[PDB]
């Protein structure tokens, strides 16, 4: 439940677990991503 | 006036002996075909729903066959409570209704709701309807 | 109750306001009937033609807003869709 | 005619559970 | 399906029953046939939704939270045919089978979801008397953790070493597929759900009893959880009596001015007053016959 | 009137009716989990035993239940009918009462806790759905685990508010297991999965049916199964012989733990949800009032924890509604009472007579009461309902007279 | 009926007691009472 | 007047009604033109032509 | 197409009175766009690879 991570952010930055942000039936993760920021 | 229909009763002597006998011989023929019975006028009213299930644990019983039951049968109109047991073998459920309604009413309601349900239930157990009767329909016991 | 309970429980100029008005109206009696029932007709004719528009219509307290689109959108960019609408309201 | 600005980013303050980033071992 | 107006609702329902009773084995595999509630297209009364802002919850569990402790304690009130859940997502076991992984270790799609569907029941074998007691033969077998995903055995060499699920595919939790989205107020979209009342019953009967049964959850719901209403119709309903009650105390000072202000003896007015509660109590108790509604046109003349 | 009618009620008062049958029901209860052969051989003992008192002539006993929907008793509970000798063969100085004291005092075993009822009555009983306390808790949730410590919670603060109190969370407990865990890891060597190794379970250690031999009209079943000596204990179980896929050999105890242990008897379930009850209540005593201080007691000293909640309900369930019912009818009667008074008189003062001197046929008709020694009852309150209309028939011929 | 000699009879005498005694001190003290009662209103009617 | 003016987004045609109106309206099963034309058959292909 | 492509459901965990969907998937981006199906990798009964 737990996973080993190789780069991409550093100690300490919170983020939230959750890929429930999205919807499971095809929401194209790049493009539900996207929405996020502007 | 309560005098008036004593006045014109005391007249047609004749009538009201003959609706006394209209009377006396429509009594007499209710008095017997008017059903008869030691049995203590009923008691409440609710739907059975027992399904039978060999050798299952009591939480086996419940997942299986009780729960998908008493759940879809949340939704039927008329349902007061509901009455959910799984004991080790079989299903006992009770749809209990507001006192008073029609029982096939409440009979012929709790099987739509029974019909979506039986697809849901396990390999081969059935859902078996409650008989037309209460608890006192016990008239006869005998034994071979 | 009327007479059980009004016993046990102007007037004049205002009579007098419609009185001579039927001295007025008693004058040529069959024909100010004619044309008062010619009123009628004459004044409903023309007040008939006026507006005539739907039916009945209830208000409530708080509104429903129904807002429709092409369809084959996204459960997606409907969502979002969704949103954006929500927080201009 | 209403010049109104929202903000079109998605926006979420009603659900969201969040974690912080940790070191340690697997 | 559509009757001839005026037929009784019950009898339409228990009419459909037997002609969609031969229709359920012709059925695709798994697809039930759901019955439309005891409610009609007013019966929706109350709308609300969960929120927390704390941060220690999320959609995930919010909609599980209606459905498994708020559903069942509104469902259970006297004369609400159907809570329906509204825009939330559904927690899903979602098993993502990796192409190349299948290739590798030679098993097939088709393998894994039989191998699958194979693995994820319980068990009962009989009873056993020892001890002149009953002994009941309990068998485990329902899935629980997530290990018990990746150990679904798949393929098993004549050495003893086994290729399991996780060896083919990884096992992420996520949502569901939905049907339709909830937002609240622009700054979140959160999941709730709508109480529907049994067709000919008692709006703001059931409207008060819903509420006075939440102000016993604010007590019960977890930390953070709190449920922000979004549709009240006892507003409207107590707005449009308090209106009609206030004519009604128009019209009685009316008459009591105007009959009490030709004829100067005044105690004449208060006795021709009692003619209007009369004229609408004989009036109630016929409409009761008929148990028709009481709305607000009924209440017009 | 009021000086012999007020030490006149204050004399006994106990429950309502009681119909008394020519045959009686026996119904001894026992502990749970108890198996079909000793709670059927607890049956004989018991229908021996019921047969040795001369007054009875039949005994057609009874454990578990019948194929029906409306029986539904388990091994552990026996109903049993009997009937007695005619009324003119009894002994010389012997009553139902003597019968049914000799017969309480012959027929009993350990465990085996009597109890004795009319037929038709219990079977009404049966059936019935409800709660006996005159006030009741339902502690329902999503998990078992967590009610039932509500309710054990919940007696403790029971016992500390006027009125006597019971837990449930025992009463719904004596179940026994034999667990067959098995172990996907284990059964995954072999290549077997979890649902290839219940089949051992299902069908080789359970009676398992399968099929169903067509004869004319008749139908019995066909059921698969190992011999019985592979399967008498816990440890048979644990070398229960596998024939696995791979033509291995091997035990059960090699793809699963099997652990014997206690558990549920029988899942009692109300709304769709795991509800565990609480039957609290007083002997005689007030109703109106205890609920209440019970609704503010618990949410206040036993905090719920998330994902639960609490019904209360008992006898007072129609009970306050007809009593507070009966509060607006008897003024209906009353004012409809007056109405045919003054329908024959129509002085009003005379009327009067008739509404306040009717206690005499009251106060009078208890005094026998406590002679013959009868009891309190809505049959009694019947008599008394056509006895004031007795009594109101002698006052108006009287007054118009 | 009051003597419960029969079947059924346990509740075919709990409904006529309050008729036996209570009718025995009805009426022999309601022509006391009556009379008793339609006196003092000739002192409030005169 | 004012939220038609502010909530408005592109292909999005606004429109605002009662709600126990708008639900009734719903679950309405019927055609609103007060003359309506069905034509029914085997494949849609010569019908939608029709 | 059902299982791997759709997000097609084939069981349920049963979790006391609640009960969740379990369903077998590729990989999102194995099915982003057309293309991307005419190159889905299949595993054929002869353990052949194909597209
Ligand atoms: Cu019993
Ligand atoms: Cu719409």
């Amino acid at each position: 439940g737990v996973t080993a991570l190789r780069s991409g952010l550093a100690e300490g930055e919170k983020v939230v677990s959750s890929g429930l942000f999205l919807i499971d039936s095809e929401a194209n993760i790049s493009g539900a991503l996207e929405r996020m920021r502007s | 006036m309560i005098e008036w229909i004593i006045r014109r009763s005391v007249a047609n002597r004749f009538l009201v002996l003959m609706g006394a006998l209209f009377l006396s011989i429509w009594g007499t023929w209710t008095i017997i075909n008017t059903p008869v019975d030691a049995l203590p006028d009923l008691s409440d009213v609710q739907v059975i729903i027992k399904t039978s299930y060999p050798g299952q644990a009591p939480q086996i019983v419940e997942n299986q066959v009780t729960y998908p039951l008493t759940t879809t049968m949340l939704s039927v109109p008329g349902a007061k409570t509901v009455r959910g047991f799984s004991q080790f073998g079989d299903s006992y459920v009770y749809v209990i209704f507001e006192d008073g309604t029609d029982p096939y009413w409440a009979r012929s309601r709790v099987l739509e709701y029974l019909n979506q349900v039986q697809g849901k239930l396990p390999a081969g157990v059935s859902a078996e309807l409650g008989p037309d009767a209460t608890g006192v329909g016990w008239i006869y016991e005998y034994a071979l | 109750v009327i007479p059980i309970l009004m016993g046990y429980w102007l007037n004049r100029f205002l009579i007098r306001v419609y009185h001579p008005l039927l001295l007025k109206v008693l004058h040529w009696p069959k024909t100010t009937l004619l044309v008062a029932a010619l009123s009628v007709l004459t004044v409903l004719w023309p007040l008939n033609k006026v507006g005539g528009e739907f039916l009945p219509q209830i208000n409530e307290g708080d509104l429903l807003y129904m807002p429709s689109t092409l369809p084959g959108i996204s459960a997606a960019e409907a969502a979002s869709m969704l949103q954006k609408t929500d927080k201009l309201i | 005619a209403s010049g109104v600005r929202i903000d079109p980013t998605q926006t979420q303050n009603l659900g969201v559970k969040t974690a912080t980033v940790t070191r340690g071992p697997l | 399906v559509i009757f001839e107006d005026g037929t009784d609702p019950y009898w339409a329902r228990s009419r459909v029953l037997e002609y969609l009773n031969q229709v359920q084995g012709k059925l695709p595999a798994g697809v039930s046939a759901e019955l439309g509630p005891d409610a009609t297209g007013v019966g929706w009364i109350y709308e609300y939704a969960l929120v927390d802002r704390s941060g220690k919850h999320d959609l995930a569990d919010l909609r599980s939270l209606q459905d498994w402790f708020l559903k069942y304690e509104l469902k259970t009130i006297p004369d609400v045919a159907e809570v329906a859940s509204v825009g939330g997502v559904v927690k899903e076991y979602q098993v993502v089978i990796d192409p190349q992984r299948l290739a590798q270790y030679g098993i097939s799609l088709a393998e894994v979801k039989s191998a699958l569907d194979a693995s994820n029941q319980e068990a009962g074998g009989s009873s056993i008397e020892l001890a002149e007691a009953e002994y009941m033969v309990r068998a485990s077998g329902y899935l629980q953790t997530l290990d018990d995903f990746n150990h679904i055995v798949l393929k098993a060499s004549e050495n003893g070493v086994p290729v399991y699920l996780r060896d083919v595919a990884k096992v992420q939790i996520g949502p569901e597929m939905r049907r339709g989205i909830a937002e609240l107020n622009g700054e979140g979209e959160v999941a709730g759900g709508v109480v529907i009342l049994r067709s000919g019953k008692n709006a703001r009967e059931v409207i008060a009893a819903v509420k006075d049964k939440l102000e016993t959850l604010k007590s019960s719901l977890p930390e953070g959880v709190e449920i922000v209403t979004t549709y009240d119709r006892s507003q409207l309903i107590d707005r449009a009596i308090d209106n009609l009650s206030g004519k009604l105390l128009e019209e009685f000072i009316v008459v009591a001015v105007v009959c009490a202000l030709f004829l100067w003896h005044v105690r004449s007015a208060l006795v021709a007053i009692i003619s209007l509660p009369l004229g609408l109590c004989i009036a109630f108790i016929v409409m009761h016959f008929q148990g028709l509604n009481a709305n607000i046109m009924s209440l017009g003349g | 009137v009021l000086t012999v009618l007020w030490p006149l009620n204050k004399v006994g008062g106990e429950f309502l009716p009681q119909i008394n049958e020519g045959d009686l029901l026996y119904m001894p209860s026992t502990l749970p989990g108890i198996s079909a052969a000793e709670a059927a051989s607890m049956l004989q003992k018991t229908d021996k035993l019921i047969m040795s008192v001369p007054e009875v002539a039949r005994v057609f006993g009874k454990t578990g239940k019948a194929e029906t929907a409306t029986d539904s008793a388990p091994l552990e509970m026996v109903e049993t009918t009997i009937q007695l000798k005619p009324q003119e063969q009894w002994r010389p100085g012997m009553t139902m009462d003597k019968i049914i004291e000799e017969l309480d005092n012959t027929v009993r075993l350990p465990g085996l806790a009597n109890l004795w009822v009319p037929p038709i009555r219990n079977r009404i009983d049966m059936l019935s759905t409800g709660i006996k306390s005159p006030i009741g808790i339902k502690v329902s949730g999503t998990v078992l685990a967590d009610i039932d410590a509500m309710a054990e919670q919940i007696e403790e603060v029971a016992r500390t508010v006027p009125g006597v109190a019971s837990a449930l969370a025992f009463r719904l407990e004596g179940g026994r297991y034999i667990n067959v865990e098995i172990n996907r890891e284990k059964a995954a060597r072999y290549g077997m999965t979890v649902a290839d190794v219940q089949l051992f379970v299902t069908s080789a250690v359970g009676g398992a049916m399968v099929g169903e031999t067509v004869e004319g009209i008749a139908r019995y079943p066909i059921n698969l199964r190992y011999p019985q000596s592979w399967r008498d204990s816990p440890q048979a179980l644990r070398q229960l012989p596998i024939l696995t896929p791979m033509k291995q050999q091997i035990t059960l105890a090699d793809v699963a733990d099997i652990k014997v242990s206690t558990g549920p008897s029988m899942l009692k379930t109300e709304n769709a949800r795991p509800t565990s009850w609480i039957y609290i209540d007083a002997r005689d005593r007030d109703m109106v009032s205890v609920v209440h201080d019970l609704q503010k007691a618990i949410a206040e000293k036993v905090q719920l924890k998330p994902g639960t909640s609490v019904a209360f309900s008992g006898q007072f369930e129609l009970l306050e509604r007809a009593n507070h019912k009966l509060k607006l009818m008897v003024p209906m009667t009353l004012m409809i009472i007056f109405v045919l008074l003054y329908l024959a008189f129509r002085r009003v003062g005379e009327a009067l007579l008739i509404i306040s001197s009717v206690p005499f046929a009251l106060v009078g008709g208890i005094w026998l009461l406590w002679w013959m020694g009868f009891h309190l009852s809505v049959a009694t309150g019947t008599g008394f309902i056509a006895l004031a209309g007795v009594a109101a028939e002698f006052g108006v011929v009287m007054l118009m007279y | 009926i009051l003597w419960g000699t029969g079947a059924g009879s346990e509740v075919m005498s709990r409904i006529a007691a309050p008729m036996i005694g209570g009718m025995i001190t009805a009426p022999l003290l309601s022509l006391f009472i009556i009379p008793a009662a339609y006196k003092l209103m000739w002192l409030h009617r005169h």
